[PDB]
């Protein structure tokens, strides 16, 4: 786990092969700290979200071919984290929407 | 290593329409994390520092 | 939700307070650093009867 | 030339500290040690020579 | 927001900590002084080791 | 350009007004080119109230 | 008093596949008798369950 989460660290950075070094030891300090997610296993609970959030973004298409492929992702596999990967991609979704600011001066502030 | 490689194909589909926008091994090392117990709150939000820090870098 | 901010809060205390002491105590002189400076001025003494 | 070097050295067995072929040495012994006011003197013992 | 407000609890301790870990290096004892006791005591080896 | 940029202000200018501000013309400048210069709307509207805060416990 | 209560508890507890020790609702009876807010009593159990499991 100590090296998943490094090799995690350098290779978002996409280089830093221990420069990554201070961002890793806060890493390991989120993780190991508690959460209590509102909304804890069961597949359907997530699922549904999901649906909600294409609808949101305008892509109806894409709600409804998602469904099969959650039937799918079963069907190759079973698991009891199943619930936890679906939920951290939930979270982790990225809006179209807005240019996401300059980075190129905002670095500098 | 068939059974593994068939999730995530599976995987890799929903990610690219939901717009997660992560890399294909990023989400391997996400999920075996996950299948070793983690709380997905707390990951996603190590996710999100890593790839703000990433950007700034690179300007 | 306040639940985990009265429960995080607190663990974030307990771990941060652990590392800095531990920080001081290894940093206010090791004793094996204290040694060397007794050994120094036993050596100056006779070298001091060299001369 | 060995011996009488080795006995010049050492002043004729006048000194035990330092070799010296000067004639300018200070004869004295040294401070007590710190090792010497934890448990008071104690007489070196030549082993292991 | 209670997700976003987790970043930034955890996150400020640990800038705490590098600043204060720095600081507590520098002014609670001297690396450079210690490596100098050492340097001292090789000298007077050394010379001893010249007689 | 300078009748263009005068022109910005002062449309802007005239809704920060309407809508009551203690802001001058000059400090609502530098607010737009920190805006163009990226910086969430959240952080700004923040170190702002604090600020305004802290002159009057001073004055 | 404690003993009767912490019977009475246990069958609770056992319905809803919540596994709690006895002696742990036993002490919860003197902390409420000296005084303790709802949210904080639930609070250190919880955690301390989840040290448990992490400990071993």
């Amino acid at each position: 786990p100590n090296v998943l989460l490094q090799n995690l660290c350098c290779r978002i950075l996409g280089k830093g092969e221990a420069d990554v070094a201070q961002q890793f030891q806060y890493a390991v300090r989120v993780i190991g700290s508690n959460f209590a997610p509102t909304v804890e296993r069961d597949e359907f609970l997530v699922t549904e979200k999901i649906k909600k959030e294409f609808v949101r973004q305008r892509r109806e298409a894409d709600g409804a071919l998602f469904s099969e492929l959650h039937r799918k992702l079963q069907s190759q596999g079973v698991l009891k984290n199943r619930w936890s990967i679906l939920y951290l991609l939930l979270s982790l979704s990225e809006d179209p929407r807005k240019q996401p600011n300059k980075t190129s001066s905002f670095a500098a502030l | 290593m068939s059974a593994v490689r068939e999730t995530m194909d599976v995987l890799l589909e929903i990610s690219r329409l939901l717009n997660t926008g992560l890399d294909m091994e990023t989400l391997s090392i996400c999920v075996r994390l996950c299948e070793q117990g983690i709380n997905p709150e707390a990951l996603s939000s190590v996710i999100k520092e890593l790839r703000r820090a990433s950007d700034t870098l690179k300007a | 939700d306040i639940v985990n901010l009265q429960v995080e809060m607190i663990k974030q205390f307990h771990i941060q307070s652990s590392e800095i002491q531990m920080l001081l105590e290894r940093y206010s002189l090791n004793e094996s650093l204290v040694s060397e400076i007794e050994k120094l001025r036993e050596e100056n003494k006779r070298l001091r009867a060299n001369f | 030339d060995k011996f009488e070097k080795e006995t010049r050295g050492s002043l004729f067995g006048a000194l035990v500290h330092s070799r010296t072929n000067d004639m300018d040495i200070k004869l004295d012994m040294p401070p007590v040690p710190e090792n010497a006011d934890l448990s008071g003197l104690a007489i070196k013992v030549p082993q292991s020579i």
